[PDB]
DNA sequence: GCGTCTCGAATCTGATGCGTAACTTGGATGCTTCGTGCGT
DNA sequence: ACGCACGAAGACCAAGTCAATGCTTAGTCTAA
């Protein structure tokens, strides 16, 4: 992180004058009286999101230029990226020693061997192929606990 | 020679000569081996604020002329301003006496660097006191010694200031109030490196040295970082 | 697709940011205990990191309007300038699921999650509208991208880029705004003021004596009207940059973006309604590095195919897509 | 719906910026701590963006008079011009607390909290001056967009557009006015003076001995008395504003009574100073969608005319009941 | 209500600006530092905007008198000429803190952190005098507007309108008067002169010793003695002044106050130089919402008789009790 | 038809007070289920 | 005649914080 985390705040709602409008004018088949701000149609809801500055490194085994093309495409990292969070200002594929640091700091099989790990590595529930918010694809893993 | 600068990344070009911006395309950098290996500076950092004051010219006078003494051949002192000059050229005349030699409002790069070429060659080992017209363009190469490696012409040169605010165009005024006090640090640092542009002119150069002088690159102080970016790509002379 | 607005704004904008801070009559943010204390809603800051007096990186606040904001308002223009007209002409009307899902993209309709077939995702994420702002039950990827409202500064060099640098501005472009409320019954001043009231001088008396003694109850240890604050917002002609991309866009998907980037103007951006915050004027629209803004708005012999098939898309337009894609 | 009111001031425009001020005899804003300092309430003054003939923006302060204050004003114009006479010629009464959410939107401090339901929402909106202010104890967004009045000048020129430059003024508009309070009790020179004052000679004496008592003490130490020397900052008579007011899609019957107001809004006052008579202004124009709809008389003309109709009959058939509505608290 | 009233001043007017400003010998204001540097104190000037005759709108300074300054000789003159000898012939007697409140608008200097009751608050604006002038303990709008003494000139055509163009002066109206002060010993030069003074001449030759020691040490130096040599700033007598009150739904009485008060104003003066007899003025014409009401006498005709009766039933009602309850202390 | 001399000089060159007061010093919302009954 | 409206209700502990940015000094002549 080249900053401290930011707690970033998004709401949600619907404009209740304007939906009272439509609601005289026929466009809105609604019946109920009143607006219900706590939960329905027309919930006001709060929640939140870190934002943060950082340079994003891995490791990985691979091509070269096949990845260096696929990460050309790529505009936007991690989520958020309808609001656009997480602009791409430029990205560098190199080729390092081995000894550098391994690709294991992943969600790696429950019975993956122990020289291949890089650090310690706590069981946990995630998923080991894409999509990783799948949750009928979740399996117990072992997930690098100085990187979760 | 000056065109993209370390974190810049040329858009002080595309922004002082107006270019738009899809049709500007930015090129990697490049620099020969020959251009920032052959040279080292030496830590004889200047104790005085670069001011008018008499007694940091003297200092100065003696710190430059302590170097003109060790020199090996032809040296080069930059100096920013007539002002600076003329109060540096007495003290430095009482000891290199002819040796020196310095512009006026007349003496200019007409006949006073064929002049230098000529008494170099003589082995005289002149001293020329640069002031403006020398920060640029002037040629420093022995170019009838074809070595090409014989780095005597200007085997040595010392800087009088880094210097600050040498651009004094409106235009630079506009800049500098849109963008701020940045602008002009890295303005600076270009004219820097241009004075460094003196050193070389002819491949294969082996063996010259550098002298900074300005107590504000050992005063620590946060704004002259780039400054010390730009030198640290230069070995320090191993005193 | 990229989209590049230039805005600058006539009035001030206020985004008001979440959270209790305080403020002195000096104007010091935040001041000490020594000092009286007055309630402040300062703009929406996002942490930055920048090269400020010349410090290599300086995570230093800039004053932003949130992207959920712009994208919030582009939604609404679109609905209330173009959409909803052509579903009026029509005299088509919505339940309240497909209403939801229109205007806050909400899954209220039909919350038991329902399966989009590979031909209906493909014919609903060409929709001209429900396409960019996915949601509802099936709650889709939306094609539209918005980023937040940053603007010209200093600052937001790394963000914005260098390519509208004369227009930056190097200073603060915060500033405090002070609002008070006072107690129109102390404000009456004769019989003919208090006529219209009902119990005439006797209320007025009762009034002030119930704020009297309220007051004196509150020194010794129900709130009164009167109330003195201030809310910080950004002042008032700075410019700001606008970056839209939209990904796989269809030809109706991007009339419909240039219709609303058309009747933008006629809207606000962010709060400050009562006081009219948020006046913009749009100076420049690019489209794919192209300037594309007339002087009577977005217009040009290379977007005309965009406004034909969004206009085709509006004729037959009708409120059964809305339905289909709300699942109601 | 935009308006756009073209308002000269025929006396200094005086708003009080909070926070506290100081100015030397000579005129320097803050004075070094050497010199003397005077207590100074400036104009209030709202950081602007603006742009000179060298092309760089800049930040630069503007005196204007803040969009809430003459908001409160148009609302007050509305409520004692148009509203309280059409309801007291019916002899309809406010309770308090219609009063006070008529004139402030609130009836007291702090709000229901409870959402209001959509038919009433649709009825207040509907309201000819309840419509344009919303409020109440149920926050209601209103359809008034009204601004803040930005005097012509070089400085807001980015601001107000360019099609008010032929009345711009290029210097300051700012000037500075002392003001003295002197004690009366220095001013007699006969008993016949002080024969008015109980006591008269004694009660004299005992009032210049606690004066020079408590003057004495407060020179030595380095109540308050009568006397003062003060100043206060104001904006110059003369100079133009622009004033634009914005309306939410509205009915015939909010234009009108938004037409009412500005043809009765010369008898009011912009900004504080009643004493001195500050806050005078005469309107020279007034703008309706890009169109001049005013005359020597006022808002006048059959462009106008529907909404004046409009406002009457509304006005024909107002009442209380829609007021004790709006203010009655949900809890 | 609006009343305009037309003054012309016979003598100078000399309202002195705060601060210390400078003239050379020849007329120059604010002289290099190498010319003579004698004080100057000149007459107040407020910016005011005008047009050249070109219609631009040039910010340029009009020598005025302060609108305060206006606003307590008027309430001067209504307490000096009215409401004393109304309370005089009752044996009324004000206490010393009515009677500041008064002539001061406060009692002290920290005004009460508490608003008053509406029954006060209608009590008082329905008085005669303290209904025009508010002010006490409890903060109380007043119901006058006084204006300041805006001289009838081609700077002030656009402050006051068009109305007295025949009236208008076109070249400056402003003059520089030179003071000097004599030493009188150093005019001593009689025995007899001597005579009076205690010690004979041994006194007079100390004087002028001690003189001669103090000028030559602050010379070599580069208290303060008796010679002074300085110059005042004027407004030239003759020019003619617009004075604007206006008043808001005024009372029969009030109104009736204000013109027994505008009947009298003549005999006192507008503003400083009592010494050299200045702000002497005439009232040339008033003006009573665009009606003259201005009679050879004074403020008379058949349209004012009844404003002039009610002040005369409330000055026979009056008494010093609603005084002491504006004046009194609410904590 | 001018006519020239003289065609200034010294000295003052600001003093004193006042040089803030009171009050506001936030308020509200951001949950779904369950039972019972309308109800279109 | 299943769908929608609409109040009552049931979980219920509970702090410490509230800045994030300051920075200097005169050569050019190579188009009217």
């Amino acid at each position: 992180k080249g900053a401290a985390s930011q707690n970033w705040m998004q709401t949600s709602r619907i404009n209740t004058a304007e939906a009272a409008r439509h609601r005289s004018e026929g466009f809105l088949l609604l019946r109920a009286a009143k607006p219900n701000p706590a939960g329905g149609p027309f919930k006001n809801s709060l929640y939140h999101y870190p934002l943060v500055w950082a340079t994003l490194t891995a490791y990985c085994v691979g091509d070269q230029a096949r990845i260096a093309d696929l990460l050309s495409q790529c505009r936007q990292i991690g989520g958020r990226r309808g609001v656009g969070c997480g602009r791409v200002a430029g990205f560098s594929v190199e080729v390092v020693p081995e000894v550098e640091c391994t690709w294991a700091l992943r969600a790696m099989p429950d019975d993956s061997e122990q020289s291949i790990l890089c650090g310690e590595y706590a069981l946990a529930m995630s998923a080991l192929q894409s999509p990783y918010w799948d949750r009928s694809l979740h399996k117990p893993a072992l997930v690098p606990t100085s990187l979760a | 020679a000056t065109i993209y600068a370390s974190d810049d990344h040329a858009v002080l070009t595309r922004w002082k000569l107006e270019v738009p911006p899809a049709r500007a395309i930015y090129l990697p950098p490049v620099h020969p081996a020959w251009t920032t290996e052959p040279v080292v500076l030496h830590p004889d950092r200047n104790a005085i604020e670069p001011n008018d004051s008499p007694e940091w010219a003297d200092e100065t006078a003696g710190l430059i002329t302590k170097v003109a003494e060790r020199a090996a051949g032809g040296t080069l002192v930059l100096c920013t301003s007539y002002q600076n000059a003329e109060l540096l050229q007495g003290r430095l005349l009482a000891v290199l006496g002819e040796r020196l030699i310095v512009q006026t409002k007349v003496s200019s790069a007409s006949m006073c660097v064929a002049q230098y070429k000529a008494l170099y060659r003589a082995g005289a080992r002149p001293v020329w006191l640069g002031v403006g017209a020398a920060w640029t363009g002037i040629d420093l190469s022995d170019e009838q010694a074809t070595d090409p490696a014989d780095d005597a012409m200007l085997s040595d040169l010392v800087i009088t200031r880094l210097p600050v605010g040498l651009n004094r165009s409106l235009t630079h005024e506009r800049r500098v109030a849109i963008a701020g006090f940045k602008i002009v640090t890295l303005e600076a640092v270009w004219q820097l490196r241009q004075g460094l542009g003196r050193l070389v002119r002819r491949p294969g150069v082996k063996n010259k040295n550098l002298w900074v002088l300005d107590s504000r690159i050992g005063g620590n102080t946060p704004w002259v970082a780039p400054y010390r970016k730009l030198l640290s790509r230069y070995r320090t002379a191993p005193l | 697709m990229q989209i590049e607005v230039l805005i600058r704004n006539i009035t001030p904008i206020f985004s008001a940011a979440p959270g209790s801070y305080y403020v002195s009559l000096d104007g010091t943010i935040n001041p000490p205990q020594g000092a009286s204390r007055f309630p402040l809603t300062r703009a929406r800051t996002m942490t930055v990191v920048a090269e400020t007096g010349d410090g290599v990186a300086k995570a230093v606040p800039l004053p932003i309007v949130p992207g959920n904001t712009m994208r919030n308002l582009l939604r609404r223009t679109m609905l209330k300038d173009v959409i909803e007209p052509a579903l009026r002409d029509k005299s088509a009307q919505l339940s309240i699921g497909a209403y939801a899902t229109a205007y806050a993209g909400n899954s209220s309709g039909n919350p038991d999650g329902v399966p989009s077939s590979f031909d209906e995702i493909v014919t609903m994420r060409a929709h001209p509208f429900l396409g960019l702002f996915g949601g509802g039950p099936r709650m889709l990827q939306g094609r539209l991208m918005v980023d937040s409202l940053y603007p010209i500064h200093q600052f937001s060099q790394r963000i914005i880029g260098s390519d509208y640098i004369n227009d930056s501005i190097k200073g603060g472009i915060t500033e405090i705004v002070w609002t008070r409320r006072n107690d129109p019954i102390l404000q009456l001043g004769s019989p003919d003021d208090a006529a219209v009231i009902e119990g005439g001088a006797q209320a007025a008396n009762d009034w002030i004596t119930s704020l009297l003694a309220t007051t004196k109850a509150k020194k010794g240890k129900g709130r009164g009207l009167k109330a003195f604050n201030a809310h910080e917002v950004v002042i008032a002609g700075v410019k700001w940059l606008w970056r839209i991309n939209v990904d796989r866009p269809s030809e109706s998907q991007i009339g419909l973006i240039l219709l609303a980037l058309n009747k933008l103007a006629n809207q606000r951006i962010a709060g400050g309604h009562a006081k009219d915050y948020g006046r913009f004027v749009i100076e420049d629209v690019i489209l794919d590095g192209e300037s594309v803004w007339t002087p009577s708005g977005v217009s040009g012999q290379a977007t005309e195919q965009f406004f034909d098939a969004i206009a085709e898309a509006l004729d037959g337009m009708t409120s059964s897509e809305f339905e289909q894609f709300a699942a109601s």
